[PDB]
């Protein structure tokens, strides 16, 4: 029909098709959730993420048996900016050892880093619930929870991240492969006012990006513009897994030299290339973003994640990042 | 994953009685109830190692409602000397339903991991205090 | 079954005295592995769980974690997919 | 990660001079405010003596008071250090000047400094 | 000469104004602790260096990676000299 | 004048020696006290201990400005004794890392473990009292604490080892050389009755031994006896500063190949030598013990610091609050 065309339709479909999927139905047929306790101590809980290899546990409150927020790298990202920033006293920060989860969120929810009841989906209700109650704020992963009405206990069931959104579609949508609209020729992705750094720039600086830009991630770059590496926001938690906080003035580049070989890729794509493969990169490897560069690596945008859901589900001190 | 890994309910050593005496105490400071050992008119038999436990739901109390953890504990030797105080979960349950209520039929709602966890904690911290 | 409060009279008098109780069952072969114990490579969850079974479903799962907390765990179904969740609570 | 003197300062320096009056506020601290010497004021200002409510003499009796010196030094540009010196310990009425309390009442000013 | 009351000028919104009396400088004899010292169990790595007299009772902090503050001060004992460095609860 | 008479007026003139100085007196001319928040945990407190390479750590409570004990490995070999053999699971000892210091040691003054109140002297005290306070009290070292007459506070200004405390004498006294009635002779240190372990001694039976013999360290040998080692609870800190508790469930043998190689020594000698050899070690190495052994390094008795300080300390009498019971606990290491 069109090459224009066969999108139109190919995302008509990849919409259908999720609004006819429960968030439930991403989820494997056994998983593992790890669940943290509220009154954790958030060394404790740092330690826990990462020998764990994980990015995010959900909060429980047991008290309550109620679901108490969803623990994420943007937690340290929003606090650590804050302390910066305001202040005056460059080792306030460590004191953040001292706090428990509970503490902690209690601080981010005082400085707005933390929207008043954090948010929603039922497992049983449409995927298309979950892409929303992303697409409505970064959140950029999102708790599955349903009630055990014989208790009024909350049953925290999984989390939803928008790659395995996006890898599960990849994964059930013979439509993925008929969307082969170049990029130069969509309104998709950020390509101009990118927010980058240099191995020399401090990583707190870079933190104050991820935050005030709302970001998990900044694309590294040299003189002549090259992309050479990333800073992702998880790439903080591995700077304080062990509870040194100087360890944030390091510049991008010493900061680097830590990050421990277990890393998914940088990918890169040219602003000529299309979904479709996106997509495959998708269903193969763990993406996160893409970083749109010309033939000399030279960055022209960035396509991210949530950039590419949005994209999918619908076509009719200033200040916090939201998830990761 | 160093032997400081996932093994079922809690590890024991030293003396099966003694063992389940803890076990006793350790429930009966909980707060939780407990079925008691009977004997055959003898004495008694493997099943004293087999406890059912009624556990009050504390978030459910503290705001009105009645609502019950059932708990059943097994010990098991694994060599001489070593036991696994095994739990087990085997339900929530508030007298009567709710105020109104009960839409079932296929297949038998929600058995979530709580509070069963949280006091299969409870039960922990007393086990080792 | 049938309910509670006492400690049995018994067992609190002082029982290293003969007596000879039964001693406990053995150990069963299913009780003898936790799923969580691990895993497999090609992402995309290191979340997934061997399929579990039937009757080891809700029983009680730990381990010993060097950061003062609990582990503790186990292993349900929701609807027709199987929730292993691992809590790591704290002390008293 | 290892010893220096005082409690490190970033930004410009009254501002510093104030959020240290400021914990210097709520710990329970009373201070010299700074001393205008004709047209205004002198660096002299950023030299504040205060005076310390012990707390276990005030606790079990005695009316018994402590002093500090804090100072401000710039180290670079946008860099100070908040330097914390005892002299004093009066039971408002040679001979041990011990680093208690003096180090817990800067306990307090630190903890105060950070949040 | 004690006030309880922190200075007007200080307080609000344009506190970046007139004026700037700026700090003194980092004199040298700071900028040095006695406690970066031996770093060897010779008898003692409990044995430290003379402090300088004038710089007696003066505050030192440490980060701990332990999420507690790390504080410290030499004080002179009849005529010796004890270092302290305690490690407090951060509260 | 005779080799028996010579060590009598040796140890005499070394006696008023020990009184002719205060405790004050043993204290380098400048040092560091490192101190610990009874509040801290126990975790935290393990970390500080090995981060900055000590073995102890005076508490310091804020709220009242006052000593608040003193931390030592036995505090762990203490409790930890107590969780082996009186609660049936073996995790659950674990829970140690959760508790504050005070929590720890309201634990131990809860099964008898530490006394009511600390025993600690005035620096300016004479040293005698020291020496007297740490044998009557089996303490291995004891703070000096004094007071702050204007506030009323308790300034701790130093911790003495036995072992720094001999160190002093043998720096200072010339009359140690004169010391040469072996040991045979003299009525001094074990040599009987012998605690030791092997090196397929479960790690927690070792700290069951310390613990209720009340001893710092216990000699490993082997089939023939032979001397091998010795463990010490100073090496329970390394044992469990990673928070793994698992670990005491190693035989002597794996836990020995975690020793980092700062260790002391293990200080043989032979059952003729005698004070003015043992009193120079001590001036050169860092003693903790002597293994009186023989040709073949089999072990004969124990002679320790506590044995010599002691020994050092003593004329006619003792100072009977030994032993004070059955099973106890353990000391102050
Ligand atoms: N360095 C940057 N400068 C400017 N815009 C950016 C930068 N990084 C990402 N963006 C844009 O911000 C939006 C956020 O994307 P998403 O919700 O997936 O989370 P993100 O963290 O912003 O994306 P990413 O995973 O690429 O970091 C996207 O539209 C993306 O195009
Ligand atoms: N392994 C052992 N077996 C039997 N007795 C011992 C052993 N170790 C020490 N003793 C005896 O008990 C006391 C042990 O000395 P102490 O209790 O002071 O511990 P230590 O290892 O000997 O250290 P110190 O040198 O400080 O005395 C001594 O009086 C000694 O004679």
């Amino acid at each position: 029909m069109d090459v224009q065309e066969t999108q139109k339709g190919a995302l008509k479909e990849i919409q259908a098709f999720i609004r006819s999927r429960t968030s439930y139905d991403v989820l494997p047929t056994s998983f593992r959730l790890i669940v943290f306790d509220v009154t954790l101590f958030v060394k404790t809980s740092l330690s826990l993420l990462t020998l764990n290899n994980i990015v995010s546990a959900p909060l429980w409150d047991s008290e309550a048996n109620k679901f108490a927020g969803l623990l994420t790298m943007a937690d340290f990202v929003n606090v650590i900016k804050y302390y910066y920033q305001s202040s005056s006293f460059p080792e306030a920060i460590a004191e953040i050892d001292k706090f428990r989860l509970l503490g902690l969120r209690e601080v981010e929810r005082k400085i707005g880093a933390i929207p008043p009841e954090t948010i929603y989906v039922h497992p049983m209700h449409s995927l298309m619930d979950a892409c929303l109650a992303m697409s409505k704020s970064r959140a950029r992963r999102i708790p599955l929870i349903d009630v055990d009405g014989e208790t009024g206990s909350e049953m925290i069931v999984s989390v939803l991240t928008q790659y395995r959104i996006l890898k599960f579609i990849s994964m059930n949508c013979k439509e993925t492969a008929m969307l082969r609209v170049p990029l130069n020729q969509m309104t998709i992705g950020t390509w101009s006012n990118l927010a980058t750094a240099s191995m020399e720039t401090k990583v707190y600086d870079v933190i104050k990006m991820l935050a005030e830009k709302n970001i998990s991630a900044v694309p590294i770059v040299n003189s002549e513009g090259t992309l050479l590496n990333v800073y992702e926001s998880v790439d903080v938690m591995h700077l304080i897994q062990d509870g040194d906080y100087s360890n944030l003035d390091l510049s991008v580049g010493e900061a680097l030299l830590k990050r421990p070989a277990n890393f998914d890729g940088v990918h890169t794509c040219r602003a000529t290339d299309r979904l479709d493969g996106i997509f495959d990169a998708i269903k193969h490897s763990r993406v996160h973003r893409l970083f749109v560069v010309d033939e000399n690596l030279k960055l022209e945008g960035i396509l991210s994640l949530a950039d590419i859901l949005n994209y999918i589900i619908y076509d009719k001190t200033d200040n916090f990042e939201s998830a990761v | 994953s160093r032997r400081n890994k996932w093994h079922f309910g809690v590890r024991c050593r030293g003396d099966a009685p003694e063992i389940l005496l803890a076990v006793y105490r350790a429930l009966q400071r909980a707060g939780a109830q407990f079925t008691v050992p009977k004997p055959v008119n003898g004495k008694y038999r493997s099943d004293m190692y087999t406890i059912k436990s009624r556990w009050e739901i504390p978030h459910c109390k503290r705001e009105g409602k009645n609502t019950y953890a059932y708990i059943e504990l097994q010990l098991y030797e694994v060599m001489p000397g070593c036991f696994m105080l095994d739990v087990k979960s085997n339900g929530y349950k508030d007298i009567y339903s709710h105020p109104e209520r009960t839409a079932d039929h296929g297949m038998d709602d929600l058995k979530s991991s709580f509070p069963f966890l949280d006091l299969c904690a409870m039960l922990v911290c007393k086990l080792f205090s | 079954e049938q309910y509670s409060t006492e400690i049995p009279a018994f067992l609190t008098s002082n029982t290293l005295q003969e007596l000879k109780l039964p001693k406990p069952p053995s150990l069963p072969p299913h009780l003898e592995k936790c799923i969580l114990n691990s895993n497999t490579a090609y992402k995309e969850d290191q979340s997934v769980l061997p399929n579990p079974n039937h009757v080891l479903l809700n029983h009680l799962a730990a381990a010993n974690t060097q950061l003062g907390v609990l582990a503790l765990s186990a292993t349900t179904r929701y609807h027709r997919k199987y929730v292993t969740t691992a809590m790591f609570k704290n002390f008293d």
